[PDB]
Parts: C-alpha cells; structure tokens; sequence
C-alpha cells in the first residue's frame, strides 16, 4: 500500500523498541555504512577529521584503470592490525541470531558484517569487499582470498596473477563501476516484505545506494542511528521521491538518533532487554580475536 | 542499473 499512516507509537527511540516487540514486526533491514565502522580504526570520508583528507580520484575506476598503485598504497596504510566488528555490528548479528533480520545491505568493503557472523546469504554487499579478489582478465578471472591479497598490499608488491600476470583487483565497486547483479535481485524481493528500515553509520550521498530508503513501503518506519541527520529532501533537487522527514508536522514514521552508532544501538538493545546478551557477545567474541 | 556515483 502507498497510504501513509503511523505504526510508531511515538517518534522515538521507545516507540521504534515498542514497534519491534510488536508482531507487525518481523523483517528487519539494515543500511550501513562508514559511520559503523569508524570506531573499529577504519575512516570514513565525509568525516571532518578523517577521511577525505599526498596522494576523490583514488576511487574513481578510471584512475584506477590508467594508475592502480596509488590505490594498493592507500589500502596498506588503513589497513587494521586486526578486525574486531563494533558494537553496531554485532547488533545486526543478534539481529539474525533472533531470526529478525530479513538483510543487511552495506556500503561497507572492510568485511566486518561478516566477521560479526552475517553470512553471505544475511549479506548485499553492494560496493563489494576485499574478502576475494580476482584477476582482471577475462579469460582467467582465478580468485583470490585476503591473506594472498594482504601479503601483496604489505610487500609493497601490485598484485598480480599467479597464472597469467594480470593485475589482481579486490572485488570492490570502483566509483564508475556498475554494482552487482545480486543487489537489483535482492532489492526488488526484500523490500517488499520489509517491516522496518534500519539506517546506521551513511550519509546517504553514494547512488544508486542512497534510494533505497524509498523502495520500503510508505508505511515502513525508518530509524537512522547517525551522528548528522541524513536522507533528507534537498530544498533545492525535490524542487525538480520518498526521502526522510523527521521534524514536519507532516512526519508520522521517521527517526533520528543522533550519536555514535554503538550508544545508539546500545540504547535501543537496552529498551528491547537485550543490553546483556549484546555486552556478552561482544565481549566474547573480541576476546576470542584477541586468542588468535 | 545506474552505477557508484556520488550525490
Ligand atoms: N569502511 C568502509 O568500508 C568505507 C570507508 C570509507 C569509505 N567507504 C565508501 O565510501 C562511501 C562513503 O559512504 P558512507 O556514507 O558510508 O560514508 P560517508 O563518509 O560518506 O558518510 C558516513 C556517515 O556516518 C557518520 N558517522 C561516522 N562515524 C560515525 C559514528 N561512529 N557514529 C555515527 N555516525 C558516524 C558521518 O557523520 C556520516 O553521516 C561508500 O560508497 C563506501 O563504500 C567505505
Ligand atoms: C565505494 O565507495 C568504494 C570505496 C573504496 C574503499 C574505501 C577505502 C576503505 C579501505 C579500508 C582498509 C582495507 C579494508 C579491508
Ligand atoms: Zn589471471
């Protein structure tokens, strides 16, 4: 149905763990990007202090295409010691672990989700990741795991094929380059059947990505976990489809939690009587990193 | 099937 009406008992924090303990709500999507992943030593961009500040070009496919080495320098500098998922990561597996996520779908490459226990099937990936890396040669296309890929990116070495020399490209989406096939398949199944929006860590700037949010049913309640508001209708380009509205009068199913991403999905554990079970896991599940 | 742009 595209009628608008009000499933929240009220525009907040409460009413969305209410709306969660409720029936109506059985099929959770999240949307996630950088913003979840700060806080385990990876930067964003938009972000004032890190991210966008030697060497936007460096993303760009076509920069890639003519000079690939500054990128292989950049992913050796950010690349972490170790990869413990955040608070907000781990979330989204007790999410799946109480059978409520439907999918997440990430912006994210660092393979965290996976490492919290998403699976592959839980998981779009939708700008790729550096899980596998394959070479670039259409007649080989051997792939590649991110040990062999790590090795090379700290050698200093441009990757490149063991069986025919080709450069070997972690399996991201370039700026410029078309996103995978899964994610159309995935969007046009999941949200039909999606009973709450779950937005964390994104400045919702990066299409076709960022439109997902008006591909839920009308009535769908959005929650965004972020330190800025995002997703709202430009003043200007609505001028000239379904973006988020938080504060009008006219507002009956958006909310913002505006914080670090692990206090805010802290908070709304806690409201759902979850706040132990997320404490032990992630508690359990870093020192099980630490042990290996 | 647009692909990554930024917006
Ligand atoms: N970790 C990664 O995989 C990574 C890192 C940088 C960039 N990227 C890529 O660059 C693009 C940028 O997209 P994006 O919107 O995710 O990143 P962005 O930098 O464009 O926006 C991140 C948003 O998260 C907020 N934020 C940052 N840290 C936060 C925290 N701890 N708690 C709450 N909010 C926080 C920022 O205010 C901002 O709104 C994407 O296409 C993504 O694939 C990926
Ligand atoms: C589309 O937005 C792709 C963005 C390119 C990746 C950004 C850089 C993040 C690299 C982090 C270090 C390595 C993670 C395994
Ligand atoms: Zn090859």
């Amino acid at each position: 149905g595209s009628q608008k009406e009000r499933l929240l008992d009220e525009l907040t924090l409460e009413g969305v763990a209410r709306y969660m303990q409720s029936e109506r709500c059985r099929r959770v999507i999240c949307l996630v990007g950088a913003g979840i992943s700060t806080s385990a030593g990876i930067p964003d961009f938009r972000s004032p202090s890190t991210g966008l500040y030697k060497y936007e070009a460096i993303f760009e496919i076509s920069y890639f295409k003519k000079h690939p080495e500054p990128f292989f320098a950049l992913a050796k500098e950010l690349y972490p010691g170790q990869f413990k998922p955040t608070i907000c990561h781990y979330f989204m597996r007790l999410l799946k672990d109480k059978g409520l996520l439907l999918r997440c779908y990430t912006q994210n490459i660092d393979t965290l989700e996976r490492i919290a226990g998403l699976e592959q099937e839980d998981l779009v990936e939708a700008h790729g990741t550096f899980y596998t890396s394959h070479c670039v040669s259409a007649s080989c296309r051997h792939e590649y795991p991110l040990s062999w890929m790590k090795e090379k990116i700290f050698s200093e070495v441009t990757p490149k094929c063991e069986d025919c020399q080709s450069l070997v490209k972690p399996d991201i989406v370039f700026f410029g380059e078309s996103l995978p096939a899964r994610f159309f398949s995935c969007m046009q199944s999941d949200f039909l059947k999606v009973d709450l929006l779950l937005v964390m860590g994104t400045s919702l700037q990066v299409q076709p990505f960022a439109s997902l949010i008006s591909k839920a049913p009308l009535s769908t309640p959005r929650l965004l976990i972020n330190k800025e508001k995002a997703g709202q209708s430009d003043p200007f380009l609505g001028m000239i489809g379904g973006g988020m509205d938080f504060d009008s009068k006219k507002a009956y199913r958006d909310v913002a939690w505006l914080g670090e991403c692990d206090q805010g999905c802290l908070a709304l554990a806690e409201l759902l009587g979850w706040k132990k079970e997320l404490e032990d896991l992630v508690r359990r599940e870093h020192a099980s990193i630490d042990a290996q | 099937a647009p692909r990554k742009q930024l917006a």
